[PDB]
């Protein structure tokens, strides 16, 4: 109360209000634009134009003004549309300045009854796809029968180029932090010791074409976000777990985070590399999860996984779609071959 | 300072319009390596390293963000002379499924002649329409408490032609009993 | 340094939301004992802002109804102008507080103020 | 407990869209305004008509879509309150929900149809010109509404009652909208022709573009706007000469004199030619014929000296005119054949196979655009139609390109199409070539389908 | 060099539209708010 | 400062008036849109409108349907108007596209009894002028006694009771009036007595008076602005001398076939006044 409010000063005319807002576009789950593909086989979502001669109508016999529609190919417009897709995903992350790796995954998908309504039975694809963008109701387990691998290794893996390389039954531990804004990824060694902490994963392009009565597949485009290395010096001094004869702890100070999920890992390698510097590696997980949070993942899995590597610089010179390409191509392969013993002894797929 | 501080950081900074919430050799790191400017006096304060960088942002920032909304001449166009959305895959439509069963047919808002006032193109090789099926995942390692889930199955074409067709067949029935006009039903082989 | 920092805030527009939020909420626990020159430095600077709240003006309007004699002409117009300029409406604050422009209406240096009192009102 | 006042929220932006539109556009005010706009929310206020279609204007100008939640406030009380909706504020609406890809931003424009189509007949000419103009970029097709206004427009046109700023607006309305009329059109020149002296260059030059968008015309139109163009070709710059050059060849009369004065003042502003829109003018004597060679010898000679702009559709189209008048420079084809090369990955199926077809016809084959052009067909050949297949499969023929994995999927799609393929007489010496060059062992079901 | 300047800038639109007022992202954070079947019961329980 | 016109009907447009005179139709339609460029150019009407068309040829009175005094509007009696009630509703829709609806007469449409039309209520400076005869009751000068009327030094307002025969034209016919004290009249008996009449209503007005010889049209409106000019037809050659001589410029439109179809210009066009 002081300078003489009785005098206020003139207010200039070049003032405008303005607004300070943080934290608006910080943050991982608002990091980059998102796709999303829901795709069924047996389909064939399109027409085709043609035309006939028709000299045998009583006016207008002239074919100019003839015009005819006509059925399609299944696979061709799924495969069209993924390729389409995966480049312009792929397009708009290398315009972003960042790296990402394609993933391919065997296992099922389930759906919660919500999705589901009035006791509907055929439903749009198109309705499907808008429906599952919500509240995420699917319910995907990655698994695969195990009494395979005689016939796997009879899948053309040393025709087409796929070799055993490093060490096999390598034994290790995957683990997850959940800490106050984030979540983090360590990789831990048969000892203890940390091998990698890394950052949680973003999906970029997601496409779930599932399949007959065996297994689906689930190719995505993944990137990894960056991590202070402040944070990943921390998690190196600190353990983590501790080892006893049989049983594990978890040591990690309450200060640090908690451990939320902890597993074993028996991993085994396998890598392909077909004249065009495409590195396609297949890998093996027979995991026995240990320390678990939530309720549906309680039980033994063994599941593959194939992967490539996309750094930042196929906007120019690396043909994109090829490697997607290449990779539903062999997909298709390995889900007919274990097609079978999906359904025979182990596992049962219902559809009708 | 490290590889934290990237392009698309800065530039969500810049546009949240909280700069100033960083650090001097951040600052520096990003003006010696993104803008690739000559060199930088080791004594500048916040003030003088946070208006370079915003006026080497500026600069550089030419993909103009607006669209006009209004009617202008003179301007000379020569383009003629949403399908990437049809499939729906780019994004959630907002304010989707909040509007009338309307989707098997094309309805636009009286008395006229060669006039289809409701039109629905079938063909019995190509279909549209997915199915949904019952099925046990107790063997699944994980669904060993849930009976019942839904998976995604292809049906057969006359199924959804016959489906589409009852659902025309009902809302034409409701219509024309509420008009009371005298039904008649055509089936025509051409 | 609250009436001080709205007044600075609100004679350059740059409202803080959260930070606005908290100075109402504090200025609303402890608002009958405000001493004058202070209410007449927080309103114009709450509404050269933008700020439409209704229980923050009722009480702003009553303290300022309650005490007229200390304000002077000048400060009577610009309390009027600062609520004109929004759109909210206080019978009590213009009835107690027209009365006092039309006593000392001889020392008005126009009859401009006049008609912007008037437009205002 | 705090909210904005919506109303001066609406008059600051309002003021901020002015002086980021007359002052060059600093990103500084586009930012002010969306930090401003973002916290802005309509709630329990009573804000009128006019207070809601300002803030989604502005709203939609400074780069907002329905996730706002502005925009998505803002697209509400239009769906519900509809009679507020008056002719001042209608064009507004229409054409800020036009971009919108909301499903209730297309719900929207139908009312307003509706609402306009038993309204064309109370409209001035201001009111009419302003709706055609917003309903024109939404890409609704309502027939009713559209003869009502063309109705009002030609009643409106009888007496003088346009001034020369309607009528471009009105004749590229209708063009773009892809509906025709004779006497419409036929009443909008008339009008025009009566404003003697008073339309310039700047106001003539759009009018004759929109025009020709509708070439399916008679002549005698044609016929006087070309004895207009003769008096206002000195004071346009290259942007109209190639416009109103390539508007005249679509028309499709021979303009001996016209052509010939275009050519003459063509040359000065040679320098302006910023290579953009050579490729229209190039393509546009090939549209009609004329091969008048001084003036192609002078855009040849403009190339290399602006490349980069070039894009995949100028250098198809640049190619492709240029393989009639065949001048086969190599020291241009060089370096336009490795700027295509490096923007090879964006390109179109249909110009994919003109480009090919064109390189293949010039005889100028190096390896780097060959195996480049050979790798991106196949994601196009899917949908290629029957001569367009055949002229790539040759343009394959030319490149001596062996690899299965790219004539595989070609040959199968002649296959499903032979009955097609076969059936074309102009390209039957084309389809020759072809199998001469390869041989019968690839495709035996090909083999005895020619051979019947 | 057209098309890189028009993929610029619709790479950059796509990303500014990604932000916290999404409403997939409300519906989530929405979702997050509700509260479990005891969490009722609780609240019955403080008061 | 609103005015509407409306455009004839070609194909309906009857030769041979009720005067004996055969008509050409395509001269209507030639001179219409002269007449509407020197009105749109003449300053005594803001906007222009151009109605829609319509069958019938007595639709082409634009008027007699609703008067403007003042901010407020007056709608007019259904009485033997019944027939083309319905046209009358596509009227107001124009009116109201660009205007509001004022008070809609709702005091002078229902008012019991009602005998009106527009051409017998006139303004004034400062006053009102209700032509009484066979066309108008006592009633409807009784309402506007009671409606616009006020009586101070400053709020001074007066309604006059204009006496005429029976064979007499509508009051805003013949004897008219133009800003700045003048006044127009004819020459006729009926001019005479109506000039006489309001000379011995108000002595102190002060008017100048000016003669037309009697048989001609012309319009002319006090309006919110002042304006020294006059519609006058391309016919009789002295009246046009007769008002130039007193500092008026007067303006020639051709009305010859319209006169034949008995068409005045008080309705050719409907003014208006649109507030806010």
């Amino acid at each position: 109360g002081y300078g003489r409010w009785n005098q206020a000063s003139v207010m200039q005319p070049e003032t405008l209000l303005d607004l300070s807002q943080a934290g608006f576009y910080e943050g991982a789950a608002n990091m980059v634009p998102k796709a999303f593909q829901l795709l069924v086989s047996d389909t064939a979502p399109d027409v085709v134009v043609s035309r006939v001669n028709t000299t045998a109508f009583p006016g207008f016999p002239s074919n100019t003004e003839c015009y005819t529609l006509g059925a399609s190919e299944k696979d061709v417009a799924i495969r069209s549309r993924y390729s389409k897709v995966l480049q312009w995903c792929c397009l708009n992350m290398s315009n972003l300045q960042m790296d990402g790796e394609l993933y391919v995954d065997f296992g099922k998908l389930l759906l919660k009854p919500s999705v589901m309504r009035k006791n509907r039975r055929i439903v749009s694809s198109y309705t499907l796809q808008q429906r599952l963008q919500v509240n995420h109701p699917y319910t995907w387990v990655p698994t695969l029968p195990e009494s395979c691998l005689s016939k796997i290794q009879e899948q053309f893996l040393q025709p087409e180029g796929f070799a055993p390389i490093g060490k096999g039954v390598q034994l290790t531990y995957s683990g997850t932090i959940k800490r106050s804004k984030d979540q983090l990824h360590v990789d831990l060694d048969n000892k203890g010791k940390v091998l990698a902490v890394n950052s949680a994963w973003v999906n970029l392009q997601t496409a779930w074409c599932t399949h007959a009565k065996g297994p689906d597949v689930r190719l995505l485009l993944r990137s990894r976000p960056p991590i202070r290395r402040q944070d990943v010096e921390l998690f190196a001094s600190t353990p983590i777990i501790k080892l006893a004869d049989d049983d594990v702890a978890d040591v990690l100070p309450p200060e640090h985070g908690q451990l939320v999920y902890l597993s074993e890992d028996e991993t085994r390698l396998f890598e392909r590399v077909s004249d065009r510097g495409v590195t396609i590696t297949v890998r093996e997980v027979k995991r026995q999860p240990l320390i678990i949070l939530r309720d549906e993942e309680e039980d033994p899995r063994v599941e593959y996984s194939l992967s490539a590597h996309i750094p930042a610089n196929a906007a120019k010179a690396t043909d994109v779609r090829a490697v997607g390409l290449t990779a539903f191509e062999l997909a298709g392969r390995l889900a007919g071959l274990v097609a079978e013993d999906f359904v025979r002894e182990y596992g049962c797929e219902a559809k009708l | 300072d490290f590889s934290h501080i990237t392009r698309n950081t800065v530039w969500g900074l810049w546009n949240e319009g909280n700069l100033f919430s960083l650090s001097v050799p951040e600052l520096a790191f990003f003006l010696q390596e993104h803008c690739r400017v000559a060199n930088v006096d080791p004594r500048a304060k916040k003030s003088a390293l946070v208006r370079q960088v915003e006026e080497i942002l500026s600069a550089e920032q030419q993909a103009s963000a607006t669209v006009p909304q209004e009617d202008n001449p003179h301007a000379i166009v020569v383009t003629d002379y949403e399908e990437a959305d049809e499939y729906g895959d780019w994004g959630a439509e907002p304010g989707f499924e909040d509007r009338r069963e309307l989707d098997f047919m094309e309805l636009s808002p009286r008395y006229d002649p060669l006039s289809p006032r409701a039109f629905q193109l079938l063909h019995s090789e190509t279909a549209t329409d997915v199915g949904i099926a019952s099925i046990d995942p107790s063997k699944l390692p994980g669904q060993s408490k849930v009976k019942n889930a839904l998976a995604a199955i292809h049906v057969a074409p006359n199924d959804a032609n016959k489906m589409r067709f009852r659902m025309a067949f009902e809302w034409c029935l409701m219509n024309i009993w509420n008009m009371n006009m005298p039904g008649e039903l055509n089936i025509g082989a051409g | 340094a609250i009436s001080f920092a709205i007044a600075a805030f609100g004679r350059v527009k740059y409202l803080d939301k959260k930070l606005f939020d908290r100075f109402t909420r504090w200025i609303l626990d402890h608002s009958k004992d405000l001493n004058a020159a202070e209410l007449l430095l927080t309103i114009r600077g709450v509404s050269r802002v933008m700020l439409l709240n209704d229980q923050l003006y009722d009480d702003l309007g009553s303290k300022a109804a309650e005490k007229v004699k200390e304000f002077p002409i000048e400060s009577q117009c610009v309390l009027l102008s600062s609520f004109g300029s929004l759109g909210v409406e206080h019978e009590r604050l213009a009835s107690r507080m027209v009365s006092s422009i039309a006593e000392n209406r001889e020392e008005l240096t126009d009859a401009t103020k006049a008609v912007d009192v008037i437009t205002s009102l | 407990v705090s909210h904005l006042s919506a109303r001066n929220i609406a008059t600051e932006a309002l003021q901020m869209k002015k002086l980021h539109q007359e002052r060059g556009g600093n990103p500084m005010l586009a930012q002010q305004a969306r930090r401003v706009l973002f916290a802005t929310s309509i709630a329990g206020q009573n804000l009128d008509a006019r207070s809601v279609a300002l803030l989604l204007n502005t709203a939609v100008y400074f780069g907002m879509e329905s996730d706002a939640k502005l925009v998505r406030e803002c697209i509400d009380y239009c769906l519900k309150n509809d009679k507020l909706i008056t002719v001042d504020v209608l064009p507004i609406v229409v054409t800020a929900c036009a971009t919108l890809k909301s499903r209730d931003a297309r719900e929207v424009i139908e009312m307003q149809a509706q609402k306009a189509a038993r309204n064309a007949k109370f409209l001035d000419a201001k009111d009419v010109t302003n709706i055609i103009s917003a309903f024109s970029k939404t890409g609704i097709n309502h027939e009713k509404l559209f003869a009502f206004l063309s109705r009002r427009v030609q009643t409106l046109a009888r007496v003088g009652e346009f001034e020369a700023a309607h009528l471009v607006i009105l004749a590229n309305a209708f063009s773009r909208l892809r509906y025709r009329d004779k006497f419409l059109f036929g009443a909008i020149a008339r009008r025009a022709m009566s404003l003697r002296e008073r339309v310039t260059v700047n106001e003539l030059v759009p009018l004759i573009v929109a025009f020709s968008k509708i070439g399916l015309k008679d002549p005698k139109l044609s016929k006087r706007f070309a004895t207009k163009a003769m008096e206002y070709v000195d004071q346009m710059n290259a942007e109209q000469v190639a416009s109103m050059f390539m508007a005249f060849a679509y028309f499709g009369i021979r303009y001996d004199q016209l052509f010939g004065v275009l050519t003459n003042r063509a040359v000065e502003l040679i320098d302006e030619f910023n290579a953009q829109y050579i490729s229209t003018t190039l393509n546009a004597f090939q549209r009609i014929g004329i091969n008048n060679p001084e003036l192609f010898d002078n855009l040849a000679e403009r190339a290399l000296a602006v490349v980069q702009d070039h894009d995949a559709r100028d250098i198809s189209k640049t190619v492709t005119a240029l393989a009639h008048f065949g001048l086969k420079d190599e020291e241009l084809f060089k370096r336009l054949a490795s700027h295509a090369a490096s923007i090879a990955d964006q390109f179109d199926a249909m110009g994919l196979v003109n480009t090919a077809h064109a390189f293949a016809r010039t005889n100028f084959l190096q390896q780097d655009m060959a195996v480049a052009l050979s790798e991106r067909s196949v994601y196009v050949c899917r949908l290629l139609d029957a001569g367009e297949t055949r002229r790539l499969l040759w343009a394959l023929a030319k490149f001596q390109v062996r690899d299965p994995k790219i004539l595989t999927p070609v040959f199968n799609r002649c296959l499903a199409l032979h009955y097609d393929f076969f059936a074309d007489p102009t390209g039957s010496e084309e389809i020759e070539e072809i199998f001469d060059f390869y041989g019968p062992n690839f495709c035996p079901p090909l083999y005895q389908l020619y051979i019947s | 060099n057209p098309f890189e300047k028009v993929a610029r800038g619709i790479a950059f639109k796509m990303r500014s539209k990604v932000h916290k007022q999404g409403y997939s992202n409300t519906v989530m954070a929405q979702q997050a708010r509700r509260l479990s079947p005891t969490g009722l019961l609780a609240m019955e329980r403080l008061t | 400062l609103h005015a509407f016109v409306r455009s004839p009907h070609y194909r309906t447009i009857p030769s041979a008036g009720p005067n004996g005179i055969v008509v050409n139709r395509d001269m209507l339609v030639h001179q219409f849109r002269d007449f509407y460029k020197t009105l749109q150019h003449c300053s005594l009407v803001d906007k222009v409108h151009l109605m829609s068309e319509r069958p019938s040829v007595e639709a082409l009175r634009v008027a007699d349907q609703m008067v403007s005094i003042g901010a407020t509007f007056l709608e007019m009696p259904l009485t033997g108007m019944e027939h083309r009630a319905t046209e009358f509703m596509e009227s107001m829709r124009y009116v109201r596209g660009a205007g509001g609806p004022s008070t809609l007469a709702s005091y002078l449409q229902d008012t019991e009894n009602c005998r009106c039309n527009s051409g017998d209520v006139v303004c004034l400076p400062n006053g009102i002028a209700v032509g009484h005869g066979p066309r108008t009751n006592a009633v409807a000068h009784t309402t506007l006694k009671q409606l616009f009327e006020v009586k101070d030094d400053q709020f001074s307002f007066d309604v006059f009771t204009l006496e005429q025969e029976g064979d007499a034209p509508p009051l805003g016919d013949y004897f008219g009036f133009a800003g700045s004290n003048v006044l127009l009249t004819w020459k006729d008996e009926h001019g005479l007595l109506a000039v006489d009449q309001y000379q011995q209503k108000q002595p102190h007005t002060e008017m100048n008076v000016v003669y037309l010889e009697p048989g001609c049209h012309f319009l002319s409106f006090y309006g919110v602005d002042h304006t020294i000019d006059v519609l006058v037809q391309k016919g009789y050659e002295r009246s046009m001398d007769s008002i130039a001589a007193a500092g008026l410029n007067p303006i020639p439109v051709q009305w010859s076939e319209m006169d034949k179809l008995g068409i005045s210009m008080r309705a050719a066009v409907l003014p208006l006044k649109f507030f806010k």
